Parts: structure tokens; C-alpha cells; sequence
């Protein structure tokens, strides 16, 4: 049950950072689809990290959306350091 | 101020549409018979399938 | 030899070396270029360039209302002069802030946040690719240039502390020159990615620097293209000042009403590339560039305007990079702003330059797009060789609208107006002019396209593809709108066209049938989403391996493969290989059997339906690998597994043919003493049901967690379906004699190991699972102890399979003549939750080529990569399909 947890966590955060404001786009990020084919730069890529981390309370590296750029990915490294 | 209002026509983009299927109803005056826009939307549905 | 002789072999090849040399200067300066694509979206309705040819061919005036949802105060901002306008309408993109975001990965944050001029120019660039018979996605690592004039109209505003929202994408998404990199970074392209700031001309200059980029070798291809849009309306305020614009918004080109000129927003895009590539790689041309030219004027009366020297200069300097006289043109696109300044000084330019000693029956034709549109600004070039190019294909010169009368500035007194469209040797030829407000002035020439079959494979299948499922839909619409339109194309170029120059995205479909009756309404249950027959539906799976499987008996039925023998020669020269190599271990000839030849055999007998078979799935697999569909791994059951161990390449052609033929042989006493019977139980329970039996029955195979095989003599199999009717529990006679995986074989277990004597085993190429181990074997150990065990010990195709999927393999493609073994596969791939896809090849009463290309269809749908140049054709005849179907989104900033 925490996978999936994780993961719904890491699709809201990406969705939220991936919207200028305000349905659609939360089911647009499936957990096969890569970050960088979603359009991720470095600015979302730390504003995702800086979400994730306050979400799990956890110092991760900057650069964790494109060392795992799946969002299942992100979910097994982060159930991996937890 | 906080209760005025009017109605416009606000242009908008040419849609792409869609194309007729089955059979469509056109009920027209028999007045104006065979002339202008009966003909030409009969047409218009003929050839929109 | 003669001294003569000797020297006159060195002047030859002197000659002809300069004769090469002299050919490249040719080539490497005056190169003309070919314009193999285009895509426009313009005020009006237009969004491809055929909407551009019927809107200025109708006369249709594509000025309207300002837009209302930009946020502009348009009731309050309108004044027939201290910071308001006098012009109420003008050329508007009302769907400029629509733009499909997810479909080139852009984020709506980055979408809303980047300007619009950005995300039409991506679009327009996809379809001008698409228009070309180019994949885009195909063009990724290519050496492909970009050249887009553009300019800072202002989305963000730099200069007034940009908004919260677009924070941090102000710069990636506004600068000029990002509009230009963005194309090539999401598609991948290599070529250098310039943009141009040339206000009024930057289009047309960009097309002569991709011109000069590409005769120089530094691109393959590139991509000439302009685009405006109007954030907000500062371009009509700031030019209201002084009386530029039109008071009543009507670019009145060259007429004697000439009052002004308005604006107009529009994108527009061409993919050029060399006429020798063109020519080469097989495209269509369109049009032929042949020569451009771009200067200034410099020593105008103020900087804001024009000036009749400099415009004829650049119109001689293009006549004569193109090595063209001027009376070889019959048309111009003039620039035609519509201003009172303007139009005198181009006609006379015009005038003076083209129009000196042409016939006295062939006057220079003008028109102008502005007049139809209004003013594009920097995309005005580029839509007016669009324009042009659409007059050439169409044999017929529009009406330039509102030319009440020409104007009296210029003495016409060589040069006529088009009031009304004209029709028309020698090649038709045309000028395109777009001189800039900041003096660069531009011109180009271009010129007809010059003038440019395979038998039809049956049932040739239809595919199409999405990024999502309502996007499919949308295709489907547009391709049966557009087939509804055309005196009835050929299917299998539409075929070809669809496989071939359209990129396979992630929701498929595909129609495959041989008749042009049904593909119609195929399309049309697509476009609503119905089922149908002849209708193929699936999602491609983004990675996975690819499994052949290779069953036992009972995917038989007389009459396989003999269409086959007839409509394929791949498979008849493979079943001829397989006869040849049958020929020394039988007495008799597989395509009689297969045939069904009078006195041959049936398939009744053991010892001619299990080389049948064999000769038929390794022909079937053959083929699967021949239209380029190579298995990762192969999984076979019982004597399918010799086939399977051809496949592999572990046992040559004649090795197996001698197994599985003395095999057979050897098995043929065995017949009449048992069988099996399939009941659909778990394999412990199967087990201990056949527990009071004791040896006199065994597990012959578990097929799946609910499927196994049990094999055993006669009275104890009746025995045990009587146990089974009265327990309910489905159990199944196979069509079957002799009780194979049973100990009954230990009876001719010696002739067994005389079956297999003499082979030459061989490591496997590809990765071969046995069913016996339950893992991957080696080559090598196929020995005769190892198929007298598969003939003996029972099948573990439950446990192989589900090793098979625990190593990422997901598709699974039956080779056989009808699927037997699809039901346990599926059921295992769903007991174990994967996503692996199963098929088959042909089915029972269905063995033609349009069974063959329906399986090679589900597969394509379901993923597989298919070779689809073997199963259509190298090439056929371009067809111009429609464009891809952009779910668009509102993307614009809110104060
Ligand atoms: P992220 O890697 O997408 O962004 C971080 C960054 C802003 C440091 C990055 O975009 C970057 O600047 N990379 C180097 C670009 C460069 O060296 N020259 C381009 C002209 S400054």
C-alpha cells in the first residue's frame, strides 16, 4: 500500500508544479511516461525535489527527475532511503 | 455600477467541425420553394455525408 | 602507343575533371531549391495550406472583429487619438492561444508562460514536416536547419516586471531566438537554429539564409518560416498616431483608395531542402526556389521608408542569381502594404524592373495576400510564396480584393493588376516581395515543380496513430473527410503513406481488409469510437522483448497454408526448403500434403502431421522474421520445440527435419493404445486426481494454472472423463491416438535415441527455453537423451512462461497455423498481472494474405516494430495525407 501512497504523492506534486494554477493534466502523469517527456527543466526539477523532500522530509539530490525519470522510478528510490 | 450588463458577439476561431451521419430533417417554407438557402444547405448536408 | 593517342586519353580526363569542377561551382552557387513542404495558419479559418488557397480563390475579405477573451478593454480603446485607435478589425488568430501542450511535452506552465509566437511556430513546423512525406520523428540527429523570422512582439513584457505566473520561463519562453531553437530541440534537429529580426521582411530573409546554408552543405534540409501574433494591441495605437492604418482596416493594395494599412497576425512555414536531394530521396516538389536576393536602401527619406532603387536592385539581384531574364516571370507577389507612401514607390519598382520589354500580349501580373488577410508582418513572405506556390499548382492566379480602380501615382502606361483571378510554354514562374520597414528589402523567384507504379498487395492495412485515444478518433474523422474528397485513391499508396511517413505514437489502430467496401465505415466506427470487424484497436507497450512460441499438435486443419503457397513466395521458397530437407527422411513431398494432392497422405496419421507442422511454423516463423519482426526469445511445446530449436539455430534445417521425421516414425506404434484429454484444473489438483490411476496415467502438460494435459491409455483416460463428467469439470478428448509424455514411449525408448543419432548440435543465437528444464538451454546440449525426455517427461510451459515474462519478455506471437496455446498464455500473463500482449499467425478456415497482414496489424498495434517497406512495398506513389489532429488547449496570461 505505501507504493501506491508514494506514488500518488509524487503524480499530485508533479502535476501541481506542472499547472500554472487550478484535472487533466493530474492523470497525464502515468507512471511510465518519463519526467523530460512531460517538459521538466532544471527550475521544476528542484521544485519537485524541495515538495518531495518536505513531503517525505528527506535531503534528496537536485537532480531527481532525470537520474529516475519515470515517476515509478522515483517511487522506488524514495521507498529505497526510507 | 456593480449591476450593469450587455451582450456581444464575441468572434471565434473557424471550428474544423465534424461530418453529417445518417439522415438529417429539413422542414422548409413552401413560400419560398426551390430558391436561395434550402437548396444550398440541402447541398451542404448531401455532401457533408 | 603513339604519343598522340597517349596525350589525348590525358585531355579527356582533363576535360572531364573540369567539366566536374565547373558542374559543383553550378551547383554550389546557383542551386535551385525545392520546396518539398509547407503548413500556414492565417486569419480567416486557414490552418493548412489548401485553407489558404480556397479563402484568397473565393475572394473571402478575413478581417474581423478584435478579439475579446485577450483581455483587451476593445469597447474602451476605440476613438475615430491621444493613446486610442481608429480601426475596429483586423487579420486575428482567434485560436492563438490554443496549443496542444502535452503533444510536444511542453507543460502548460511553460505553455502559458511561453509566448504564443513559440508554441504556433512548433506546430506549424510538425506540419510542415508532416505535409512533406517526412516523419518528424524520423528527422531527430538530422543535419536540418531552422530559420524562423520572428520578432519581440511582447507576451511578458520584459520591461514591466513580469508576472508571477511566467516566472523563470520569461526568458526561455520570449526571447526571438528561442522561437528557433525550441523547433530543433523538440525534434531533435542538428542544424544550426537562427532566428532573423527583420520587422516586415524577416521571413523571406530567413528563406534566403536556409537558401545559402543549404548550397553550402551545412544542412540536409531546412526550415524557412515566419510568425506573428499581437499580445496586445500596441501595434495598432502606436501606428494610429499617424495615419498608417486603414480607417476602416482594408489593405487596399495598389488601388486608388489606398488609405492605409492594417495589421494582421498569421505563422508560416516551409521545409526546403536541395532539388538534387529532393530528386534523390524521392520527395515531391512543390515548388523550385531558384534564386533570392536581399539589400537596403540606406539613403531614404527618413528610416521608415521605402525607396524604388534599392527595391528594383534587389529584384535584379534575384533575377540574376536565379540566371533568369525578367520577362521569364508572369506573376509577383508584391508586398502591397496598402499605404498611401508605400504603393506608388513597389509599383514603380515593379514597373521599372520586371515590366521594361516583355510581349505586348504578356503583362506582369500583381496581387497581393495583404489584401485578403491584411498585413502578416514578419510572416509576410513566407505566405506569399505559399500563395504563389498554390497559384502554380492550381494553374490560376487569384484576385487581389478591393482594387476599385488602380491608383493614379504610378503611370501604368507592362504590369496589370489581378482584379479578378486569371488563368494560364515554358515553366511558370513568380516573384515574392518583402521589403521591411528598417530598409532590408527581399526578394525571391520561384518556378514550377518539373514533372516526376508497383502491383497492389492485397489487403494492404490501414494504420493510424495517437498520442491519445480522442486524438485517434480526431485522425480517424480527418482521414475519412479527406478520402471523401478524392477520385477513389489507390489503397495500397494510402497504406504506404500511413505506415511509412506518419510517426506511430502510442494509441494505435488499424484496418485491414481487402475489400473497398468496408474501410469506410471502419474509419467512421473509429472516428465514433464503434467496434467493427475489420478494426484492429490497441496501446503500444513503450519496451519489451519478443517471444515466438512454437505449440505441439492440434493447430491443424486441412487446406493450411495453400493460399499461402500461391499469394506469398517467401513462405513457398521456405516450405520447398523444408521439403527439400523432408525429402531423404520420407516417402512422400510436403506440398502435396499441404496441397492436398490426390492420393497424399492426411493429416490423420501421427508420423505426416507432425513434419507438416513443423515445416509450417518454421516457414510461419521465417516469415515473421522476414517482414522484419526478429524474436528475442523462442518457446516451443513437445515436437515444437524442434522447430523452435531450428529457429534458434541450435539444430540446422536437416537436424530437425531427421528428429522430428524418426521421431514421428518412431512414435507410430504407439497409436490406438492411449491419448490425452485437456481438463482445465490447477496442476496439484490434475495430480491428485490422478492418484487412484497410479502409473496408468501422467500430467502430459501444464499449459496454464487452470489448463493441463493429462496423457495415459485408453480405459484409464475413459475412466478418468467419466471421473470428470461426474465431478464437472470440463475435460477435453484431444483428437489424438497415441499417448505421447507418458510411460508408454519407454516402450520404444531405443528407437527414440536412434531418431536423434547423427545431429550436430549448436549454440543457440537466440535464447531458446526449454520446457523440459524450465530455463534457457544451451545450444549445445540438445542431445538425443534431451528429446527423447521431451518426448517423455512432462511439459512445464506454466513454469517457462511464467520465467519468460519474470525476464521482461511482453509479446508473445504464435507462428502456427491457428492459436492453440493463446487461451493459457493469457491466462498466465493475467494470474501473474503483466501486460504482455498475445497473437497468432493465421487461424482455422483463414490462411490468406489478409489473415497474414491482420496478425501483422495486431502486432504493430500491440508495439511490435514491423518492417512495413517488406509487406507494402520500397516505395510508391506520394499521397498527401492529413495532418496530425492537435488536441489544443487555451494557453494565455492573465493580468
Ligand atoms: P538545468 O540544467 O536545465 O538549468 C540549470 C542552468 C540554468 C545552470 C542551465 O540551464 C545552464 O545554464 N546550462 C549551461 C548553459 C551554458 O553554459 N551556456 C548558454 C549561454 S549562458
Amino acid at each position: 500500500e505505501r507504493d501506491r501512497a508514494l506514488l500518488e504523492v509524487v503524480r499530485g506534486n508533479a502535476a501541481s508544479v506542472m499547472s500554472h494554477g487550478a484535472t487533466a493534466t493530474l492523470e497525464a502523469v502515468e507512471p511510465t511516461r518519463a519526467f523530460r517527456d512531460l517538459g521538466f527543466d532544471s527550475l521544476m526539477a528542484v521544485e519537485l525535489r524541495n515538495r518531495i523532500g518536505a513531503a517525505t522530509g528527506l535531503r534528496l539530490a537536485p537532480t531527481l527527475v532525470f537520474d529516475h525519470p519515470t515517476p515509478e522510478a522515483v517511487v522506488r528510490h524514495l521507498r529505497a532511503e526510507l | 455600477d456593480d449591476l450593469r450588463y450587455k451582450v456581444t458577439w464575441k468572434p471565434t476561431a473557424v471550428a474544423d467541425g465534424a461530418s453529417a451521419t445518417g439522415t438529417w430533417l429539413v422542414v422548409v417554407p413552401e413560400s419560398l420553394a426551390g430558391g436561395g438557402w434550402p437548396v444550398v444547405v440541402a447541398r451542404a448536408v448531401d455532401q457533408a455525408g | 602507343v603513339t604519343d598522340s593517342e597517349k596525350v589525348a586519353e590525358y585531355l579527356r580526363r582533363a576535360t572531364l575533371d573540369l567539366r566536374a569542377a565547373r558542374q559543383r561551382i553550378r551547383e554550389l552557387e546557383s542551386e535551385p531549391i525545392a520546396i518539398i513542404g509547407m503548413a500556414c495558419r492565417l486569419p480567416g479559418g486557414v490552418d493548412s495550406p489548401e485553407g489558404l488557397w480556397e479563402l484568397v480563390d473565393s475572394g473571402t475579405d478575413a478581417i474581423a472583429g478584435f478579439p475579446l477573451d485577450r483581455g483587451w478593454d476593445v469597447e474602451g480603446m476605440y476613438d475615430p487619438a491621444p493613446g486610442k485607435t481608429y480601426v475596429k478589425e483586423a487579420g486575428f488568430l482567434y485560436d492563438a492561444g490554443e496549443f496542444d501542450a502535452g503533444f510536444f511535452g511542453i507543460s502548460p506552465r511553460e505553455a502559458v508562460s511561453m509566448d504564443p509566437q513559440q508554441r504556433l511556430m512548433l506546430e506549424a513546423s510538425w506540419e510542415a514536416f508532416e505535409r512533406a512525406g517526412l516523419d518528424p520523428a524520423r528527422q531527430r540527429g538530422t543535419a536540418t536547419g531552422v530559420f524562423v523570422g520572428a520578432t519581440a512582439t511582447g507576451y511578458v513584457s520584459p520591461a514591466a516586471e513580469v508576472p508571477e505566473g511566467a516566472e523563470g520561463f520569461a526568458i526561455t519562453g520570449n526571447m526571438t531566438a528561442v522561437t528557433s531553437g525550441r523547433i530543433s530541440y523538440t525534434l531533435g534537429l542538428q542544424g544550426p537554429a537562427v532566428t532573423i529580426d527583420t520587422a516586415c521582411s524577416s521571413s523571406l530573409v530567413a528563406l534566403h539564409l536556409a537558401c545559402q546554408s543549404l548550397r553550402q552543405g551545412e544542412c540536409t534540409t531546412a526550415l524557412a518560416g515566419g510568425v506573428t501574433v499581437m499580445p496586445t494591441p500596441t501595434a495598432f495605437t502606436e501606428f494610429s498616431r499617424q495615419r498608417g492604418l486603414a480607417p476602416d482596416g482594408r489593405c487596399k493594395s495598389f488601388a486608388a483608395a489606398a488609405d492605409g494599412t492594417n495589421w494582421a497576425e498569421g505563422v508560416a512555414v516551409l521545409v526546403v531542402e536541395r532539388l538534387s536531394d529532393a530528386r534523390r530521396n524521392g520527395h515531391r516538389v512543390l515548388a523550385v526556389v531558384r534564386g533570392t536576393a536581399i539589400n537596403q536602401d540606406g539613403a531614404s527619406n527618413g528610416l521608415s521608408a521605402p525607396n524604388d532603387l534599392a527595391q528594383e536592385r534587389v529584384i535584379r539581384s534575384a533575377l540574376d542569381n536565379a540566371g533568369l531574364t525578367a520577362s521569364d516571370v508572369d506573376a509577383v507577389e508584391a508586398h502591397g502594404t496598402g499605404t498611401t507612401l508605400g504603393d506608388p514607390i513597389e509599383a514603380q519598382a515593379l514597373l521599372a524592373a520586371y515590366g521594361h520589354e516583355r510581349p505586348a500580349h504578356r503583362p506582369l501580373r500583381v496581387g497581393s495576400l495583404k489584401s485578403n488577410i491584411g498585413h502578416a508582418g514578419p510572416a509576410a513572405g513566407v505566405a506569399g510564396v505559399i500563395k504563389m506556390v498554390m497559384a502554380m499548382r492550381h494553374g490560376v492566379l487569384p484576385r487581389s480584393l478591393h482594387i476599385d480602380e488602380p491608383t493614379p501615382q504610378v503611370d501604368w502606361s507592362a504590369v496589370t493588376l489581378l482584379t479578378e483571378p486569371v488563368d494560364w510554354d515554358r515553366p511558370r514562374r513568380a516573384g515574392v516581395s518583402a521589403f521591411g520597414i528598417s530598409g532590408t528589402n527581399a526578394h525571391v523567384i520561384l518556378e514550377q515543380a518539373p514533372t516526376q507504379p508497383a502491383p497492389p498487395v492485397p489487403a494492404a492495412p490501414w494504420l493510424l496513430s495517437a498520442k491519445t485515444p480522442a486524438a485517434l478518433r480526431a485522425q480517424a474523422r480527418r482521414l475519412h473527410t479527406h478520402l471523401a474528397r478524392h477520385p477513389h485513391p489507390d489503397p495500397t499508396d494510402i497504406a504506404h503513406a500511413l505506415a511509412t511517413t506518419r510517426t506511430p505514437h502510442e494509441h494505435r489502430a488499424a484496418l485491414v481488409t481487402d475489400d473497398h467496401g468496408t474501410r469506410g465505415p471502419a474509419l467512421a466506427a473509429l472516428a465514433e469510437g464503434a467496434p467493427d470487424a475489420c478494426l484492429i484497436s490497441g496501446t503500444a507497450l513503450s519496451k519489451g522483448r519478443t517471444v515466438f512460441v512454437f505449440p505441439g499438435q492440434g493447430s491443424q486443419w486441412t487446406g493450411m497454408g495453400r493460399e499461402l503457397l500461391h499469394t506469398s513466395p517467401e513462405f513457398a521458397a521456405y516450405i520447398a526448403e523444408c521439403e527439400t530437407a523432408l525429402n531423404d527422411f520420407v516417402d512422400w513431398s510436403l506440398t502435396d500434403v499441404l496441397r492436398g494432392t490426390e492420393g497424399a497422405p492426411g493429416y490423420d496419421r501421427v508420423d505426416v502431421v507432425q513434419p507438416a507442422l513443423f515445416a509450417v511454423m518454421v516457414s510461419l516463423a521465417r516469415l515473421w522474421q522476414h517482414h522484419g519482426i526478429h524474436p528475442d526469445a523462442v518457446i516451443g511445446h513437445s515436437q515444437g520445440e524442434i522447430a523452435a530449436a531450428h529457429i534458434a539455430g541450435a539444430l540446422s534445417l536437416q537436424d530437425a527435419a531427421r528428429i522430428v521425421a524418426l521421431r514421428s516414425q518412431a512414435l507410430l506404434p504407439l497409436a490406438g493404445l492411449g491419448g490425452m484429454t485437456s481438463l482445465a484444473l490447477p496442476h496439484d489438483q490434475a495430480l491428485q486426481l490422478i492418484q487412484p490411476w497410479g502409473q496408468d496415467l501422467s500430467i502430459a502438460s501444464v499449459n496454464g494454472p487452470h489448463s493441463t494435459v493429462v496423457s495415459g491409455t485408453t480405459h484409464a483416460l475413459d475412466e478418468l472423463h467419466t471421473t470428470c463428467d461426474t465431478q464437472g469439470v470440463r475435460a477435453r478428448r484431444i483428437p489424438v491416438d497415441y499417448a505421447s509424455h507418458s510411460a508408454q514411449v519407454e516402450s520404444i525408448r531405443d528407437t527414440v535415441l536412434q531418431a536423434a543419432t547423427g545431429i550436430n548440435p549448436q549454440p543457440t543465437t537466440i535464447p531458446l527455453y526449454s520446457t523440459v528444464t524450465g530455463q534457457p538451454i544451451d545450444g549445445t546440449q540438445l542431445d538425443a537423451d534431451y528429446w527423447y525426455t521431451n518426448l517423455r517427461h512432462t511439459v512445464r510451459f506454466e513454469e517457462t512462461t511464467r520465467a519468460l515474462l519474470g525476464s521482461g519478455h511482453r509479446h508473445f506471437i504464435e507462428t502456427t497455423a491457428h492459436p492453440v496455446l493463446a487461451l493459457a498464455l493469457e491466462e498466465t500473463i493475467e494470474a501473474t498481472g503483466s501486460d504482455a500482449r498475445v497473437t497468432g499467425t493465421l487461424r482455422r478456415d483463414h490462411g490468406d494474405l489478409t489473415q497474414l497482414h491482420t496478425a501483422l496489424a495486431t502486432a504493430w498495434t500491440h508495439g511490435i516494430d514491423v518492417d512495413w517497406t517488406a509487406v507494402l512495398g520500397d516505395r510508391r506513389t506520394p499521397f498527401e495525407l492529413p495532418t496530425y489532429a492537435f488536441q489544443r488547449q487555451r494557453y494565455w496570461l492573465e493580468p
